[PDB]
């Protein structure tokens, strides 16, 4: 389904954004 | 009432999922293309 | 009824279907977007790391 986020996440996570 | 009626309420529904998802993937892209210029100039800057 | 794909309730599934293909087509646009750019941040940081 929507799993896509995780990757997203991953990606933003990648170049320095944090939760 | 009738399948085809059903066949639309699924539709509409796909398609507000749909949008809300493409709004998280353009979201995403415009944070990661602020990041990339960023570095860019902080390349600029150290090079 | 017999107007087949030009009945009210076909051409409001059809269109449906449209425009949810045009939504999905831009999400995988999207994916690849990104991962090309993901491509380039990190040769980028790599060069960053290397000079700085």
């Amino acid at each position: 389904w929507k799993q896509g986020r995780q990757l997203l996440r991953q990606y933003l996570q990648e170049v320095g954004y944090t939760d | 009432l009738s399948q085809e009626n059903t066949q639309i309420r699924d539709l509409q529904q796909e398609n507000r999922e749909l949008w809300i998802s493409l709004e998280e993937h353009q979201d995403a892209l415009e944070l990661i293309m602020s990041k990339y210029r960023k570095q860019m100039l902080q390349l600029m800057v150290a090079k």
